[PDB]
């Protein structure tokens, strides 16, 4: 009744027509890269880098 | 973010050099020797 | 190979003097080399083509 | 669509069967057609088993074409054993390629 | 019940301002949840060479104590309501925003009146945070997308204050202390320049006696009154190429001179972006896809990604396209996305327009879902057109775009011009430069 | 208004409508499929499925979908977890029945031909290589497997040795058992109710009844570890819960906001976490500890997650895990219950916010409870969690039987034993 | 068969590309004018004698 996105933690992926696969609610979760260098994807299989957030209008 | 652009205001033509005001003004103005300079190559190659 | 005794009796006809049969022969056999090659040719590959069921 | 002399076109379709001469050869109807871009899509698009059958035969005939021999006549493919097997997959393929050009002018 | 009447329902935002100068902005919903904060007119192309870092500095302090609230008891206080505490820093803006419950909506004013006011640069959370920063630039290296995007400004914009980053050089970082940081509190933070803005379950009468009581001690008529004013900046075709053969993947952006904010062009230049459109080798339909380059790179497998992009700015832009491939197909790539410039300045046709119009409408309305996306148009609208223009505006000029003004529009900026260039990673095939430059014009019109 | 009309057809279906007066309409359908409801000869058949959406239907070529739907603006995406399948549109209130009649040929009347489903095998092995560039994906996959002997141990994502052999018959047969009219919701956001009804009896001619029969998960407590050249370790540590829909549930959540769940300001350090600031005692590298809740229909998992570097991998572990031993024997005080409280009621009307997070909360309550509740209701049963049951919902962690997963250079990991 | 030419759009491109192919008609009436010297024009305007 309550989701699996509304207690955080198990996963969710997303497959689209015109947008990007994503993974997950609170997988890479906030202060992890605020200490040390959590440096990111070195990209091999390059999917997006900011996710769609243009074209506001 | 340490690297920047040097200079090139040794080959900047005569009135783009101090980067004040002229984005795309004044293109015109400034592109109007490259172009019909060519135009007596053709009418030098025409005959 | 209608189209081959075709070509054969125009080099005959272009040998000959013009007097009466080498002149309605000589253009009747212009006639059948465009005929054959631009009308014959293609109603006759349909006819084929609808007697194999395509 | 003529109902009463359907049986006299029946004739002309087996008598010009006979005139051509893939059968003797042993090739199937479908084996003969000239191979456009859209018969290469139907090929690729057919069962492997349906496939293989299709390559062997047609070396076949090109084997015996080299040395200016037919087939035993027990083994030419006779007229109501051919097998349409390419038919329904090249009807799909013209029948999308339609559907692209009617959507580029409208 | 129709897309028309649904636009006239959409509820109005009303500005007032106070006697100090600040603009006090609202939109009403009627929900439980809201979402205020201040929005500056702030950035890095307000400093010079000295300060560079100073304004990312700041912003870094802004949620570590202030004079009536000293260190982590702000802290607790956000969090034992269930609020949170965000901000942002451009090159030319600035934000700091709480999003909470309705019936907190006097605490969460008060909180932000304090930060922007009040706030301690204390002299032992400095050179704390210059370690954070330090090593902060080093992630963003690896990001290939962040490296190339400050590549262009530096070379588009190459002897102005609109070349430099935001977050500075490293040698400004290591030196700068905190005179420099009073001092640009002081001559950036100031009531003229700043937006209050909220969206949600909120009423404006109250939101304006909150201000009265927590907004009005900034004073209003600048020190010694001397007065900004926009020193322009001009574009500049050029092009810097980094070198590296142990990356993977390569990273290519180009970008012609785009119209300011406050353009009538902006809107059918938009029209035009999305009709070359956007692609990812995760998307679902590739080959069949009504975009001709992401048909085709879908087809021959020819990049990771491309997007086109808008970029505007008070008096200038940038405007272009960024994509991803391998060491192998990346003159291919520059070959088929400059065909479609050139094929949109003529030959373009009223059936794309009719789908390009169509998909800004819908990026218009989705935007707009949610109190913080709300909350964030009305805080950059005021400082950018000095006014909110509703979504019954924007859809009376794009209802005039059709096939002859794209193909005047895009003349008029695409063809025939320098454009600027910038690449990293196994950039080989990269084509030289005179190579790109012929390719924007062709020589039968 | 008009808060949300409901209605239960006579063969199972739900159907759900709200009548907003926004410009823009989303349509959901969801359904009880996913991963849960494969067995060892088909693993990997609802990967497939999930990236099939475009593909030729009975009543659409995948030309028709690609264009149809891309000339108005629209989109179209698939949402799956272990337990639910979702299929979503979205486009301008003018154009929503054009885009419904897709909808209804993408779930009710698929083709899957030969070719079509042997180009879109090598499409698995790119989802999969995107998604585990996050070391959190293959952590929580084994985790699952680590904790479950079945129905809850089948990952999201494809087998390596499956890639290539998913074939045809296998689809026809899963979508022909699982997707049932009497496990399906229907949820509409811009929309009227009587167009939605009429579009119901479009796929009411077929496919009814409720499906097969999955079986209960049997928990195992078990580990994996997976030594490889990561530069952090990732650790989680479990116990079996409680399922969705009791109040036990309750009780577990509030215990996560008592010992942390995620940062609420941009940079802070965490000032009320109890997890994180027992941690930083001892311990001056950077890190990141949570806690963990996962629950389902017939099984939960709760526990904690860190992230640390390896030579302080044990020494995170057993702080973190000697602050729940804390809790569990009486240490709880009322002032912190009470702020656990507000961060879980603010939480659940933050995420309901938007269109999309409205849809899913109102198509996952129609599968699991097979009704409609106000968050008004919600907000009560939160309120009525008392002191003396977060107390007994951390002594069920500390006395049962724990799942582990591991990933990084493992050198300093203890056991699950030790 | 050529009605690939047949279009309610496609004859829409020769709305904007015969602007173009107004013109170089007119190189012709002015090049080889120009290169074989032809002595019927060179009576048109009394530039040229
Ligand atoms: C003189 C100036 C030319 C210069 C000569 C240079 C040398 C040229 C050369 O090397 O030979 C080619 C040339 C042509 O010979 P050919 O017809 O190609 O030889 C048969 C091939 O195997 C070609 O095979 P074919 O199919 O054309 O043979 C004709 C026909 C049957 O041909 C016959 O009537 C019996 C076969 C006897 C040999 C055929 C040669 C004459 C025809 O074959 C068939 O019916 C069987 C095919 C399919 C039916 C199914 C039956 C199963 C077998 O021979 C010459 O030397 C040129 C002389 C003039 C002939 C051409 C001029 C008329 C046109
Ligand atoms: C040498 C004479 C060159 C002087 C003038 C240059 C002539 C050609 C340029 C005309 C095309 C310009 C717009 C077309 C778009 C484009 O990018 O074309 C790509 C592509 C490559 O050349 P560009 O990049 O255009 O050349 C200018 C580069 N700075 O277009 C072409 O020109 C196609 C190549 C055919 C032209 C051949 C090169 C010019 C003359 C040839 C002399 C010897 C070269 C090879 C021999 C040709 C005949 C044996």
């Amino acid at each position: 009744m309550l989701s699996v996105a509304s207690r955080s933690g198990p996963f969710a992926p997303v497959l689209s027509a015109t947008s990007r696969g994503v993974a997950g609610a609170l997988r890479p979760l906030v202060q992890a890269a605020l200490p040390a260098t959590s440096e990111s994807p070195v990209l091999d299989a390059k999917r997006s880098f900011l996710c769609r957030e243009s074209l506001s209008g | 973010t340490d690297i920047r652009v040097p200079d090139f205001s040794d080959y900047r033509r005569a009135e783009v050099l101090d980067s004040t005001k002229s984005s795309k003004e004044s293109s015109d103005a400034r592109k109007g020797f490259s172009y019909l300079i060519t135009a007596t190559t053709t009418v030098g190659v025409a005959y | 190979w209608m189209l081959v005794a075709d070509l054969i009796t125009l080099t005959w006809i272009g040998g000959q003097p013009v007097e009466h049969p080498f002149i309605i022969i000589g253009q009747l056999a212009s006639i059948l080399y465009f005929l054959i090659i631009l009308v014959l040719m293609p109603i006759t590959s349909i006819i084929e083509n609808n007697l194999l069921k395509w | 669509a003529v109902a009463a002399s359907s049986k006299w076109l029946e004739g002309i379709r087996k008598w010009y069967y006979n005139a051509a001469g893939f059968n003797k050869l042993g090739l199937m109807r479908d084996d003969t057609i000239y191979e456009d871009d859209d018969v290469k899509e139907a090929i690729r698009r057919l069962p492997e088993n349906l496939y293989n059958d299709r390559v062997f035969r047609i070396k076949r005939a090109l084997d015996l074409t080299m040395r200016q021999q037919i087939l035993p006549k027990e083994q030419w493919t006779k007229y109501e054993e051919d097998k349409f097997y390419l038919e329904p997959y090249l009807k799909e393929v013209i029948r999308e390629r339609k559907e692209r050009e009617e959507w580029a002018k409208k | 019940a129709t897309y028309a009447q649904a636009l006239q329902s959409v509820p109005e935002t009303q500005v007032s301002q106070l006697d100090n100068g600040l603009r006090v902005a609202s939109e009403q919903s009627s929900q439980p949840t809201c979402t205020v904060g201040v929005w500056i007119d702030a950035g890095s192309r307000y400093e010079n060479e000295k300060n560079n870092g100073a304004g990312y500095f700041v912003e870094h302090l802004a949620f570590k104590g202030t004079k009536n609230r000293p260190g982590s008891a702000l802290e607790k206080e956000v969090e034992s309501m269930g609020a949170h505490l965000n901000a942002y820093s451009t090159r030319e803006h600035t934000a700091y925003y709480i999003k909470a419950l309705s019936k907190d909506l006097p605490k969460a004013v008060e909180l932000l009146a304090d930060i922007v006011q009040n706030c301690s640069l204390e002299d032992s959370q400095i050179e704390k945070e210059r370690d954070v920063i330090l090593q902060e630039l080093q992630e963003n290296d690896s990001s290939m997308r962040d490296v190339v995007f400050d590549y262009l400004h530096a070379t588009a914009f190459q002897g102005t204050p609109l070349a430099q980053s935001v977050e500075g050089p490293s040698e400004n970082v290591r030196k700068l202390s905190r005179a420099d940081l009073t001092e640009y509190v002081s001559q950036h933070y100031k009531a003229p320049r700043m937006v209050l803005a909220a969206a949600g379950g909120v009423e404006h009468r109250q939101l304006l006696d909150l201000a009265q009581k927590h907004f009005s001690s900034l004073s209003g008529t600048y020190v010694e009154d001397a007065v900004p004013a926009f020193t322009p900046c001009r574009f500049t075709g050029s092009e810097i190429r980094h070198r590296d053969d142990a990356l993977p993947l390569a990273h290519v952006a180009i970008a012609v001179e785009g119209p300011g904010w406050a353009n009538p062009d902006n809107v059918p230049l938009q029209v035009a972006n999305a009709i070359i459109g956007h692609y990812d080798s995760t998307y679902g339909g590739g080959t069949h896809m009504s975009s001709t380059l992401a048909s085709v790179a879908a087809t021959r497998k020819l990049c990771q990604s491309f997007q086109t992009f808008n970029i505007c700015y008070a008096e200038t832009g940038l405007l272009g396209a960024h994509f991803v491939c391998d060491n192998m197909s990346i003159d291919d790539m520059m070959f088929f996305l400059q065909g479609q410039w050139m094929r949109l300045c003529t030959s373009a046709t009223e059936s794309e327009v009719v789908r390009g119009k169509n998909i800004l409408r819908n990026a218009l309305v989705s935007h707009l879902d949610g109190t913080t996306p709300v909350c964030e148009d009305i805080g950059r609208s005021l400082l950018t057109y000095g006014r909110r223009i509703p979504l019954a505006e924007w859809e009376s000029r794009i209802a005039e775009v059709d096939a002859s003004v794209v193909r005047e529009v895009c003349s008029k900026y695409f063809y025939d011009q320098c454009p600027a260039v910038a690449g990293l990673g196994p950039i080989e095939q990269l084509p030289d430069y005179n190579r790109i430059r012929s390719g924007m014009f062709w020589l039968r019109f | 208004p008009q808060d949300l009309e409901f209605t239960r057809l006579p063969n199972g279906l739900v159907i759900a409508s709200l009548e907003n007066y926004a410009p823009a309409s989303r349509i959901g359908l969801f359904i009880k499929a996913g991963s849960r409801y494969e067995d060892s000869n088909n693993l990997g058949t609802s990967h497939l499925l999930r990236l099939a959406s475009s593909l030729t239907t009975k009543g659409a070529s995948s030309f028709k979908i690609t264009r149809g739907i891309e000339a108005v603006g629209g989109k179209l995406s698939v949402t799956s977890t272990r337990e639910s399948m979702a299929y979503t549109v979205e486009c301008l209130r003018d154009d929503i029945e054009i885009l419904m009649e897709f909808l209804l040929n993408v779930t009710a009347a698929p083709e899957f031909r030969r070719w079509e489903v042997a180009a879109l095998q090598s499409q698995l092995r790119i989802d999969k290589a995107v998604a585990f560039q996050n070391p959190q994906a293959q952590v929580l996959e084994n985790l699952h497997a680590a904790a479950y002997r079945n129905a809850l141990a089948n990952s999201l994502y494809c087998p390596d040795y499956r890639i290539g052999k998913v074939t045809p018959d296998q689809l026809h047969y899963y979508v022909q058992n699982h997707f049932t009219s009497a496990r399906m919701a229907l949820i509409g956001l811009g929309v009227s109710h009587p167009v939605l009804k009429q579009v119901a009896e479009r796929f009411l001619n077929m496919r009814g009844g409720l499906g097969l029969s999955g079986a209960k998960a049997k928990y195992r407590g078990g580990e994996i570890r997976d030594q490889n050249g990561d530069s952090l370790v990732h650790a989680a540590l479990v116990a079996e819960s409680a399922a969705t829909g009791s109040a036990e549930a309750n009780a577990f959540s509030v215990l996560q906001h008592v010992l942390g769940a995620g940062p609420h300001v941009k940079r802070g350090s965490n000032a009320t976490s109890s997890l994180y600031q027992a941690v930083a005692k001892g311990v001056h590298q950077p890190f990141d500890v949570s806690a963990f809740n996962a629950s389902y229909s017939d099984s939960g998992l709760f526990g904690i997650y860190t992230i640390s570097q390896a030579a302080s991998a044990g020494d995170v572990i057993k702080s973190a895990y000697d602050q729940v031993k804390a809790i569990a024997q009486g240490n709880l005080s009322n002032t912190d219950v009470q702020a656990a409280k507000n961060k879980l009621k603010a939480g659940y009307l933050m995420s309901v916010e938007s269109s999309e997070g409205f849809l899913d909360e109102v198509g996952s309550q129609a599968l699991v409870a097979g009704s409609y509740m106000q968050p008004s209701t919600v907000l009560q049963q939160i309120d009525s969690v008392a002191d003396a049951d977060v107390i007994n919902a951390a002594k069920k962690f500390v006395s049962g039987r724990k799942s582990m997963a591991a990933s990084g250079n493992l050198g300093h990991t203890p056991f699950v034993d030790e | 068969m050529l009605s690939r030419f047949l279009g309610p759009r496609y004859r829409e491109l020769a709305r904007n590309w015969i602007p173009t192919a107004s013109m170089w008609g007119a190189v012709g009436a002015v090049g080889l004018v120009w290169a074989t010297d032809w002595r019927l024009i060179l009576d048109w305007v009394p530039y040229i004698n």
